RNA sequence: AAUUUGUUACAAUACACAUUUUUUGGCACCCAAAAUAGGACGGGAAGAGACUUUUAAAGUGAGACGUCGCGACCCUCGCAGGAGUCGUUCUUGACUUUUUGGUCGCUUGAUGUUUCUCUCUUCCCGUUC
């Protein structure tokens, strides 16, 4: 599909994540799989309750991903063609 | 379910007949059997309305205390009186008793 | 070594308590059938959480274990 | 047998959808995709309201239902009415179908 | 149907939250395509870190459903 | 079309700003751009217009009007915008 | 409003702005570009609308005004398990 | 000519005004340059379709009145209109801007027509109107305006909405 | 035997046999000998319904299916009772299904 | 690398005792000797009781559905 | 002296799939508050009680993340998502460079989470009988 074809294109860029347990991670996409689960690099992280952290190296499940931002540039991407 | 020829025997009164004097359960039967081609889907909508009921395993008709069975056939009457008053266009106040036995047994 | 559908296919017709995730609930009875998904059939089961039920099913996803 | 397939004989009759929020939609029924996707057209969708001295109703399904727009200001109670909902599959709980249509030519 | 991508991963110690309350750090051993993983020495950290911090056991293994996010603490 | 004003209150907000800009600008034509893409600030601001004549007749009557304590300074711009 | 086709499914309809409701109660709101089996969506500009818990007291039955805090995310991928219910809020540029 | 649904209809919907929100309606062929007359009638025809932004300016309008219930609706655009008095009860709770420059409205019957309330808005110009002129007007729009967040482009001074709510009380 | 070996008609006697003989041939003996059922639902309300289909998902349309749910606030109860003339129903929210004698 | 299910493997082989904690809804977590296992990761556990959360009872050999694991631990 | 028919390829829709990564559910629960025959209800302002702080005098339940904002004894020049290059012909593709706000107070911005414990009087403006 194309929704998991645009987070493979995504790779290398700043992305933000909403986890379902309320998290918040932005930071740089190294990888992604067809599963979603992705992992990030040099990451900030900001907890449910708004307490910031920063980790150097994440890997999430992508069951776990609610929602995923990624760079606005890619909206006219050869994808939606 | 039966792919030979071959005699079986059932009860059609069932419940209500063994609540209810015998000229009268036939009275509730053919009020019934009038009923159900009138009901084309209803019948299962009516007479599993109430879903307390249950129907015995010898039994056929769903065995309960027989007030809304006086309910149900009624409203199936109901349903009779119209479709029987829609196609010559009666009222349903001009509908009479003797119009309503008519009805029933013409 | 045994494995979990051979347990279930060892278990047949024998009485056994099935304890749902939820309320700490166990269903105590006699084993009917199982699918593949472990649905679950029994006959003269009784619910604890006290009563007597005749005959049972069971669906896979609901249930926490199986015990003899 | 998949069942759903009985769900797209139903098109174009008036249902309720009743769902895991306990939100019920009242509406014409389209086309329902085989994951029971079920798409409709003029819905007023709603929450029941559980007496019981006043207990507070489902907090995520008010959210959820003044969210639409189409929940109007002046509504006493708790109600939306809208045009084409789409609901995901895995939301239905219940299915209220009307009591017209005959089973017995449908389920086959 | 693809194995997850935690090659880099293994060997390393890592903190992975088990559930919404839950995080274990162990050392990652192995895993597999649910991401079910294993790892040795494992540890429930807790608010008082050396106080309420109590090892599980030598070797645990996590269901990979239960898995929420996974950091290495590492290299 | 574009008009680059000049000259304007830098201590006022950006949004605030754009607003403003917007507010000003809707008497004499349809503004298509709210704010200019650099956002540099103290007066530098791209008011894109949707007709020409909007612009011109923008440039004529708001040159030297009072906005957050400063004149603004109104003229035309030397590039064509983006959008437009 | 608007009256969207009385027969139009999510492949008919693309560009229109959306209005997106997920498990939580929270509301994506924007335009539909693509989706998928399991109808997972992209939205190109999306704002994010929430309800205020005091808010949400409000709503309860007694002209209503909430105060809906919101925050602009664009270009997002959502995800088809969070997604409950899906209707259109306007029509193409 | 006079505002019907059919010209609202008509108009002009598909470029959105990116600023805030989205649909910047311009009523009938072009609500700049309409002409409309009379107050502005058959509201409901947009149906609160959607900071919604409306522009009406270089139109006839006389009173700001006579809307349908609009939710979205956060900007009003009402420059070159002759506004007399705006007195309404619709467009309340909604609307965070109001553009009212080169228009009629008197000092005392744009005072006179809000009412006063306890909050409203948050913009507000008044530029080239009578009122503006009028002695103490500054002071009297802070009062009428009761909450405020701008005045004629200048933001009423904390000190000056200290000392406006000191003459209300 | 994994399914994924079979060809498309061994499928079909499988599900025919597990409809016939295994755990759901409570619900297909009790579609067949008109036996009303009573159902719980994860929600935790409990419908007295007689099943006019059924499927593997265990999804079923049951009609003349009677509802009853309790509330209670602190220890308040109330006993609450809703009919419906047709149902549908989705499989995943059912937990316990009995057949009535 | 060590596989989990290996590892699983070596709890079965290797008769060692193991603690399993379950989701955090349910509150109790399971001890006993995991005897086999299926692809599903639902274990048959020998000897096997359920601590709330040491007075637990003792449950017998019981088959436990892998949709509640969450922990096995030694 | 463009239409129709046949064949080939690509794209879209429906014929699939209940076992940890999306659609056959880890599901549900905090609890409690209006009845009459001038009266209620909401919002704003003032006073007082009880709370806090200092050694009688000062404002209104308390303690914690962020969120964008009101001031500034600071910085800062001032007109160019786009820009350059090459191919190609009057504006297109392929390959490279990478966002104002950078900060501090708030002599209570303004405002949402999350734990614990227990309001009356007066005026002004709207709705309802």
């Amino acid at each position: 599909g194309i929704p998991v074809k645009l987070l493979n294109e995504a790779q290398g860029h700043i992305v933000s994540l909403e986890l379902t347990t309320g998290a918040t991670y932005r930071g740089k996409l190294v990888e992604s799989e067809d599963s979603m689960n992705v992992q990030l690099r040099d990451v900030i992280a900001t907890e449910p309750q708004g307490a910031v952290t920063h980790m150097d190296q994440i890997f999430v499940r992508g069951s776990q991903i609610k929602f995923i931002v990624v760079p606005d540039l890619l909206k006219n991407a050869p994808l939606f063609k | 379910k039966a792919t030979e020829p071959q005699m079986v025997l059932f009860n059609i009164y069932d419940d209500w007949l063994d609540r209810i004097s015998s000229y009268t359960a036939f009275s509730r039967l053919t009020l019934l059997l009038r009923a159900l081609k009138t009901n084309e889907e209803s019948a299962k909508m009516i007479l599993l309305s109430d879903p307390t009921i249950t129907i015995k395993s010898y039994h056929l008709w769903p065995s309960f205390t027989d007030e809304q069975w006086i309910t149900i056939e009624s409203q199936m009457r109901d349903l009779i009186l119209t479709e029987y008053g829609r196609k010559y266009n009666v009222n349903i106040s001009a509908l009479t008793q003797t119009e309503i036995k008519d009805i029933i047994l013409g | 070594p045994v494995n979990p559908k051979p347990f279930l296919k060892g278990l047949v017709n024998h009485r056994v308590g099935v304890k749902l995730k939820f309320n700490s609930t166990e269903y105590r009875g006699t084993l009917v059938s199982t699918d593949n998904y472990f649905n679950l059939q029994l006959n003269e089961a009784e619910e604890f959480v006290h009563g007597t039920l005749g005959e049972i099913f069971i669906r896979c996803n609901n249930v926490l274990y199986i015990r003899e | 047998m998949k069942l759903v397939n009985f769900l797209k004989k139903l098109r174009n009759e008036q249902v309720t959808i009743e769902l895991k929020n306990g939100t019920t939609v009242w509406g014409t029924l389209q086309s329902v995709s085989p994951q029971m996707n079920a798409i409709l057209t003029d819905v007023k969708l709603t929450l029941p309201q559980p007496r019981l001295n006043k207990l507070n109703s489902n907090g995520i399904a008010m959210a959820s239902l003044y969210l639409t727009g189409g929940q109007q200001p002046t509504a006493s109670d708790n109600i939306a009415s809208l045009q084409y909902i789409n609901i995901r599959g895995n939301t239905i709980r219940q299915i209220i179908l009307p009591d017209s249509l005959n089973l017995d030519s449908l389920l086959v | 149907v693809s194995t997850p991508e935690l090659k880099k991963y293994m060997d390393k110690k890592i903190l992975l939250n088990i559930n919404g309350s839950r995080k274990v750090a162990g050392i990652l051993r192995g895993y597999d395509i649910f991401l079910n993983v294993v790892l040795d020495d494992a540890m429930e950290i807790n608010g008082e870190d050396p106080a309420n911090n109590h090892q599980l056991g030598l070797q645990t293994v996590i269901r990979g459903n239960s898995i929420i996010s996974l950091e290495a603490l590492d290299a | 079309n574009t008009l680059y004003v000049s000259q304007l209150n830098e201590k006022i907000n950006m949004q605030r700003l754009r607003v403003n800009l917007f507010l000003l600008f809707a008497t004499f034509g349809e503004v298509l751009k709210v704010s200019m893409n650099f956002k540099k600030q103290r007066g530098q601001a791209f008011i894109t217009m949707r007709t020409i004549d909007q612009a011109s007749l923008a440039q004529i009557s708001l040159n030297g009007e009072r906005f957050f304590g400063k004149p603004l300074k109104v003229e035309f711009s030397k590039s064509e915008t983006k959008t437009l | 409003k608007i009256q969207v086709a009385h027969s139009s499914r999510l492949a008919n309809l693309i560009d229109y702005k959306l209005r997106v409701l997920t498990q939580d109660g929270r509301v994506y709101i924007g335009q539909l570009m693509a989706f998928d089996k399991h109808m997972n969506l992209v939205l190109n500009e999306c704002i994010e609308e929430r309800v205020p818990k005091t808010q949400l007291d409000k709503l309860r039955p007694r002209t209503l005004n909430i105060k809906v805090e919101k925050r602009v995310l664009g270009l997002t991928i959502l995800r088809g398990e969070q997604i409950l219910s899906t209707v259109v809020e306007d029509k193409p540029l | 000519m006079k505002f019907t649904p059919s010209i609202v209809i008509d108009a002009p919907q598909y470029y959105v005004d990116h600023f805030n929100g989205k649909y910047n309606v311009d009523k009938c062929v072009i609500l700049r340059d309409l002409q409309l007359e009379t107050d502005s009638e058959s509201m409901p025809s947009s149906l609160k379709h959607l900071t919604h932004i409306l522009d009406l300016t270089n139109n006839d309008l006389i009173m700001i009145p006579d809307l349908s219930r609009r939710d979205d609706i956060h900007t009003l655009l009402l420059g070159r209109n002759n506004i007399v008095e705006v007195d309404g009860r619709l467009l309340p709770m909604n609307v965070q801007n109001l553009t009212l420059s080169n228009n009629s409205i008197r000092r005392f019957e744009d005072l006179q027509r809000l009412r006063r309330a306890p909050r409203t808005l948050k913009n507000l110009t008044l530029i080239g109107n009578q009122v503006c002129h009028l002695a103490n007007y500054r002071e009297h729009v802070l009062r009428l305006v009761p909450h405020l967040e701008t005045l004629d482009f200048q933001n009423v001074t904390a000190e000056e909405r200290k000392s406006a709510m000191s003459f209300p009380r | 035997r994994p399914k994924h070996e079979l060809s498309r008609a061994e499928l079909e006697e499988l599900e025919e046999f597990e409809f016939k003989h295994g755990p759901m041939s409570l619900i297909n003996d009790a579609m067949v000998t008109r036996t009303p059922v009573i159902i719980s639902l994860r929600n935790n309300h409990k419908i007295i319904a007689r099943v006019k289909a059924f499927d593997r998902h265990c999804n079923m349309v049951l009609e003349n299916v009677k509802e009853l749910w309790t509330e209670k606030k602190g220890k308040n109860v109330i006993n609450r009772e809703r009919f419906i003339s047709k149902l549908f129903l989705r499989g995943d929210s059912v937990i316990v299904v009995l057949k009535t004698p | 690398m060590v596989p989990p299910i290996n590892c699983i493997f070596n709890f079965l082989q290797q008769q060692t005792p193991v603690t399993i904690w379950l989701f955090e809804q349910i509150g109790i977590r399971i001890k006993g000797k995991i005897v086999g296992f299926d692809e599903f990761m639902n274990v048959v556990i020998d000897e096997a009781v359920e601590i709330p959360v040491e007075k637990g009872t003792p449950l017998g050999k019981i088959l436990l559905k892998g949709d509640n694991i969450t922990l096995i631990t030694s």
